């Protein structure tokens, strides 16, 4: 539904990071570059955020508003 | 109130649409006030979604 | 067919661009039709895609 705060496995600061990543993909920058240049070392946080679904703009599209 | 006639991204169509923790605002209780100075009690990230 | 034909056939239904032929933004988008993605009048998308 929406980007999870903290990381499954270590627990890093993940949902911050969310938005800019779609930046980096509203840019010229690829996957792996991104996630290199935000700051994400170890696979896990690479798992996290190019694994996501972001379901929550779905949802509010039959949201009553 | 005011935003162009297409208005295709929720940016310019809605506002605080998205709850970002710094719409977090510490409440002092007591004398909380006094011990903390201003700026010190707050989320770390400021940016978390 | 006559090339004359056609050259007024697309001429009609589409654009130049780089030598190339684009089909105009009308035609992909009728005046009832809207975006899929966000329901946006199709106007807008003939001006964007213009
Ligand atoms: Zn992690």
């Amino acid at each position: 539904m929406i980007i999870p705060v903290r990381c499954f496995t270590c627990g890093k600061i993940v949902g911050n990071k969310w938005e800019a990543y779609l930046g980096l993909l509203q840019a010229e920058y690829t996957e792996g570059d991104a996630l290199d240049a935000l700051g994400l070392k170890r696979y896990c946080c690479r798992r996290m955020l190019l694994a996501h679904v972001d379901l929550i703009e779905k949802l509010l599209n039959y949201a009553p508003l | 109130p005011h935003a162009a006639k297409d208005s295709s991204d929720p940016n310019e169509l809605y506002v605080n649409h998205k709850v970002y923790t710094r719409h977090m605002t510490w409440i002092p209780l007591g004398n909380q006030a006094d011990l903390f100075p201003e700026g010190t009690i707050r989320p770390v990230h400021d940016d978390i979604l | 067919i006559d090339s004359v034909a056609v050259l007024r056939g697309i001429q009609k239904v589409a654009m130049l661009v780089q030598g190339n032929w684009v089909v105009k933004s009308d035609i992909l988008y009728p005046k009832d039709s809207s975006s899929p993605h966000s329901g946006v009048p199709a106007e807008v998308l003939c001006r964007g895609r213009d």
